């Protein structure tokens, strides 16, 4: 199969430089271009230019002229992004793709999110969340979990390890003061807890934070 | 540089009606050589990178549904999708690779209607771990709504309170269409224990009055 890995997510702060990968795999790496494409939060896509894999030139689009740079490590099928003098306006998806004789992108990779800013990296807090001892229990019941006062994204959370999936919604973080918080709920029978343990399971891969939250009653 | 026009913004249909979204482009996409307009559609849904669906205008890539078709020569395309349903709900793109640069139009999102359905309202006090600190966040989960629009109030001992509150709503369900969202009051662990009536009032338009859930601290 054909596939296309890039690097996890990037915190850097203005004025320094970045630099993330994309490995190719399942075809001929120099036998098609590389495209970059990129898009900023809640926006739209926007072509950066490509790099001929054969040749090792690059072309930017009149946006990214400058501070921008495709390179290749042909040995390995990786294509390279590298940005200098990163601005706060930096922030955002950069993905990688393939691009077909026919005009189009066949393949594409996951997306590297890199995020400009001053704000230093902290660890959230991971507090659960259990109906009030004095609440009215119903057939159903929703637990939660609040991730509060973290840096940068992302946090990952899951349920019983991934074995509670339905029922659940993590809710976008939302950043204040250089902090994000974040919150998830479950809903499970009011016949499965607290009789049958429920916890989320919340990492913070910039903090190597790692914490199993048991949901307890009040 | 081609500009590539696209409208709607956004579209709203009920599962099963079929939608239709246009794409206009500056100037003929339309290559000689190959007779081929050099026009693609690509769907993305949230967090995830972009799909082709349509390329050469009207050519399906193989793995897509006969329900999606793309049609247009020149400047005028259009992408149809039949029996909508909610795994379509995302933004949908078209791309030109006509003459670089290539250039993607601004997308059209797709968002499903529903029955209108009140959400189901949970609130919890702070956590013992976070007032072991000096934190007290309050937080109430308005969970599987429709539509989106919701209104949150905190009042504490009866009194509003605009200040401390952040609010974050997810993203249309991939599977039943509803819309969840989370309120979260954050106060000192002092302002806390200072008051005891704690509630989350939601305005929606499924009801005349504010689903209204609470808690009074001396009762815990």
């Amino acid at each position: 199969q054909i596939q296309l890995v890039q690097s996890g997510p990037e915190l850097k702060k203005p004025g320094e430089t970045v630099k993330i990968s994309c490995k190719a795999s399942g075809y001929t790496f120099t036998d098609f271009s590389m495209h970059w494409v990129n898009q900023a939060p809640g926006k739209g896509l926007n072509w950066m230019g490509w790099v001929n894999t054969e040749t090792g030139e690059p072309t930017y689009a009149d946006d990214f002229k400058g501070r921008f740079a495709f390179s290749l490590e042909t040995s390995a099928s990786t294509a390279y992004l590298q940005i200098n003098s990163l601005k706060n306006e930096d922030t955002a998806t950069y993905f990688c793709a393939r691009f077909l004789l026919r005009q189009y992108f066949d393949v594409w990779g996951a997306g590297t999110t890199v995020t400009v800013s001053s704000a230093k990296t902290t660890p959230p807090s991971v507090y659960p969340l259990a109906p009030g001892s004095a609440a009215q229990t119903n057939s159903m019941v929703t637990l939660g979990c609040l991730v509060k006062g973290y840096f940068p994204e992302p946090v990952t959370v899951t349920w019983n390890s991934g074995s509670l999936s339905s029922g659940v919604h993590t809710f976008p973080a939302v950043l204040q003061s250089d902090l994000y918080t974040l919150s998830s709920s479950v809903t499970v029978p009011s016949s499965t807890w607290p009789s049958e343990t429920v916890t989320c399971n919340v990492a913070h891969p910039a903090s190597s934070t790692k914490v199993d939250k048991k949901i307890v009653p009040r | 540089d081609i500009v590539m026009s696209q409208s709607p913004s956004s579209l709203a249909v009920s599962a099963g009606e079929k939608v239709t979204m246009s794409c206009k482009s500056s100037q003929s996409l339309l290559n000689s050589r190959t007779r081929k307009n050099y026009l693609a559609w690509y769907q993305q849904k949230p967090g995830q990178s972009p799909k082709v669906l349509i390329y050469w205008a009207s050519t399906r890539e193989s793995g897509v549904p006969d329900r999606f078709t793309g049609r247009g020569s020149g400047t005028d395309f259009t992408l149809t999708i039949s029996s909508v349903q909610a795994e379509d709900q995302a933004v949908y793109y078209c791309k030109q690779a006509y003459i670089p640069p290539l250039t993607f139009g601004a997308g059209t999102k797709l968002e499903l209607k529903r029955a209108d359905a009140a959400p189901t309202v949970s609130i919890f006090p702070p956590s013992s771990e976070q007032l072991t600190s000096g934190g007290a966040s309050v937080v109430c989960f308005l969970n599987n709504f429709y539509p989106k629009d919701i209104n949150v109030k905190w009042k504490i001992d009866g009194s509003e309170r605009q200040n401390g509150v952040l609010n974050s709503w997810t993203d249309q369900d991939s599977k039943d269409s509803t819309y969840s969202m989370s309120s979260t009051l954050t106060l000192t662990k002092d302002e806390y224990e200072r008051h005891n009536s704690y509630t989350c009032e939601a305005t929606h338009k499924t009801s005349t009055s504010p689903i209204v859930k609470s808690f009074n601290r001396n009762e815990c």
